[PDB]
């Protein structure tokens, strides 16, 4: 049961002409902001997005995003120019926090450059990954002078993030602790082996993510069963399917169970054929 | 009130320590305080900065006490001379959302005068006019302040020249046509006042951010006296 | 450090034919974040394809989910058709109902 949040940001550099800044907020699996390079404003995708701040909160921050998004841009194309650096340029930003019960919480601010580590916000400084370029000290020791960078990382991170998170998880309380209960159907495909098939439960719909799926023959557990990724789906729900590998005409017998909070307390039993 | 400054005189005998109180008011989360001293000369002298995430200032004999909660930054001053004998300022530096620019103006408490116990001067008439010359070798020749100190208030800005724009920038409640500016950002720069009243004496100061460190450094005061 | 997107097909609801569904595509594991999908039906592009807004991993790895209205039968065919610069030609992965 935790819901720390995310705070994603995508900026791409082509060329000198031609560059996007674009950003994402995640509670917990649940997006609840967007941000477009086209928009003048970050858009709020949920009725508690905005928590319990108030009109002229929600515009101060506004105002920094507006102003950061600009100077950001300004700042690497000539960082860029500086050190002859080749376009083009992937810039990435993951930042945010997490509440916990004792009214304690942490925070993060990373950035990474071309898919890799570069540098990091820990505490009142920046500090460079180890593998790192050695020019990017010569970002973090502009970005430590820039007194104004600072105090604003710290106030959003500790000051404002914590509380935020806060507002949004007793705003936001119906929709997050929602149940969803998941849909099951089974399948089979020929095996990699001659003379075997491969049955596929599929698990559909559901929320929370935590979720058991096995194959089972009364009430014994296959050993076999081997449990795959979680899938989303496009309307806020998790997909999971599970495979077994047995033996043809193996199959009668076999079923696939599935526990879930939403169930209240009865598994899905799906019989084969 | 945005800087207070509750003792208006204090008297102090030579080789003790005194201690000046201000109080300000500020709703943003990063800030600047600056302590200054004006001499019996209208010289206005930078003495310490304190900054808003910083711990407490120590410069020389000068040391600052911060209470970020309380919003209280008092001066002390440790072992008093006679030339210690002035009146001290508190200032306070606001950023915006684009952070600290060289446009940014200092806000002045009322200052308190503090005896311890052992320029150029204008003259002019009613209705006529004058050229206050501005001389500053450094730091930023980028925008210059010029600040008016009228004794019983505190220091306002008048007005900025803006190089970038080559255009004056009047703050809010001036009327036009009062003030304007003639020259380059060297020295020949000097501040015109049109249609003197009684009301426009005063000292006149011009300033500009320093380059290394952040600060606003004032020119020599401009004594005008204004007869009927 | 270009990584090659990995492209996984599947629909929302149980496919029984005649009845409405919806397919999901799901691309991840690529970079950079710059990548054309589309869906087809029967070798033709679908017109109305919705997408969400690009996300990333912690390992930095960018992934999209589109999605798109559709009724499964026999005859029909469902793929998704990714072209992204880590790849030469542009990768296709069909629809299997038995998967
Ligand atoms: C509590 C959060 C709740 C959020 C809820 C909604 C979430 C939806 C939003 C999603 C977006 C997610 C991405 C954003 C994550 C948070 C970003 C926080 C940004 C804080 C910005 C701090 C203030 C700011 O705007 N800084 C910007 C403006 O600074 C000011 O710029 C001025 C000129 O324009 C002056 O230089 C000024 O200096 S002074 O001397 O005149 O005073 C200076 O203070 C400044 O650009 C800050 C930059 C920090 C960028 C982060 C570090 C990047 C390092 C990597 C780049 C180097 C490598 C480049 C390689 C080519
Ligand atoms: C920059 O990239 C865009 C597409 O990303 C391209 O259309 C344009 O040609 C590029 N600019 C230049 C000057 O090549
Ligand atoms: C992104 O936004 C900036 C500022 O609004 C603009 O200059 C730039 O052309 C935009 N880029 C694209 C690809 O729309
Ligand atoms: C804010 O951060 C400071 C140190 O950076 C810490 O002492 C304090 O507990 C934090 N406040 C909250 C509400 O987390």
């Amino acid at each position: 049961r935790l819901f720390p949040l995310r705070c994603l940001q995508i900026s791409s550099f082509a060329n000198s002409s031609w560059t996007r800044t674009d950003g994402l907020a995640w509670l917990g699996e649940l997006q609840t902001h967007s941000w477009s390079n086209d928009s003048d404003t970050v858009r709020s995708l949920k009725p508690w997005s905005q928590g319990t701040f108030s009109d002229q909160q929600w515009e101060t921050l506004q105002h920094i995003f507006r102003v950061y998004r600009s100077s950001f841009t300004r700042d690497v194309k000539e960082f860029a120019k500086m050190l002859r650096l080749s376009y083009p340029l992937e810039l990435q930003v993951s930042a945010g926090c997490e509440v916990h019960p004792g009214n304690a919480s942490n925070n993060f601010f990373h950035v990474a450059f071309q898919g890799k580590d570069i540098l990091s916000f820990q505490g009142t400084s920046w500090e460079p990954t180890q593998e790192a370029p050695l020019w990017v000290n010569l970002a973090i020791q502009v970005l430590n002078q820039d007194k104004w960078t600072r105090e604003t990382v710290q106030w959003l991170l500790n000051g404002t993030c914590p509380q935020f998170v806060s507002g949004l998880l007793e705003s936001g309380k119906s929709e997050l602790k929602k149940q969803e209960k998941p849909v099951a159907w089974l399948s089979s495909v020929p095996s990699s082996a001659h003379g075997h098939r491969q049955l596929v439960c599929h698990v559909s719909g559901f929320y929370p993510k935590p979720v058991w799926v096995m194959w089972m023959r009364g009430d014994q557990e296959q050993q076999g069963t081997h449990r795959g990724d979680f899938l989303p789906n496009a309307d806020e729900t998790w997909y999971l399917q599970a495979t077994l590998d047995v033996e043809a005409g193996e199959e009668a017998g076999l079923a696939c169970r599935v526990k879930h909070s939403s169930l209240g307390g009865q598994d899905i039993i799906l019989y084969w054929s | 009130q945005k800087v207070t400054q509750a003792q208006s005189s204090v008297s102090m005998p030579v080789r003790k320590a005194v201690t000046l109180n201000c109080l300000y008011e500020t709703s943003w989360w990063s800030y600047y305080i600056f302590w200054y001293k004006q001499l019996p000369s209208k010289e206005m002298i930078f003495l310490i900065r304190q900054g808003s995430d910083e711990q407490n200032a120590k410069s020389g004999r000068y040391s600052v006490n911060f209470k970020k909660a309380a919003k209280s930054v008092a001066l002390t001053i440790s072992a008093l001379q006679l030339e210690d004998s002035a009146k001290y300022f508190c200032a306070l530096g606001e950023p915006s959302y684009w952070g600290f620019p060289r446009t940014t103006r200092v806000i002045f408490g009322k200052g308190t005068r503090v005896t311890v116990e052992p320029t150029k001067s204008v003259i002019r008439q009613t209705g006529s006019s004058a050229e206050i010359t501005c001389d500053l070798a450094e730091g930023s020749t980028g925008y210059i302040h010029w600040y008016l100190h009228q004794e019983g208030k505190a220091p306002q800005r008048l007005l900025y020249y803006d190089s970038y724009t080559s255009s004056v920038v009047l703050e809010s409640g001036i009327s036009p046509g009062k003030y304007d500016t003639y020259g380059s950002t060297r020295k020949n720069l000097r501040m015109i006042l049109r249609n003197l009243i009684e009301n426009d004496s005063g000292v006149y100061y011009c300033a500009t951010w320093d380059e290394k460190y952040y600060k606003k450094l004032f020119g020599s005061g401009t004594k005008l006296i204004i007869t009927d | 450090i270009q990584k090659t997107p990995q492209i996984q097909v599947y629909s929302r609801h149980p496919p029984e034919n005649g009845k409405p569904n919806i397919l999901n595509c799901y691309v991840t594991q690529f970079h950079p974040p710059h990548i054309e999908i589309q869906m087809l039906k029967n070798g033709k592009k679908i017109p109305k394809v919705e997408m969400s807004d690009m996300s990333f991993s912690k390992d930095w790895s960018f992934y999209i989910l589109a999605h798109t209205e559709f009724t499964p039968t026999e005859t029909d065919t469902y793929a998704c058709r990714v072209k992204h610069a880590s790849m030469a030609e542009p990768k296709t992965v069909y629809w299997d109902r038995d998967m």
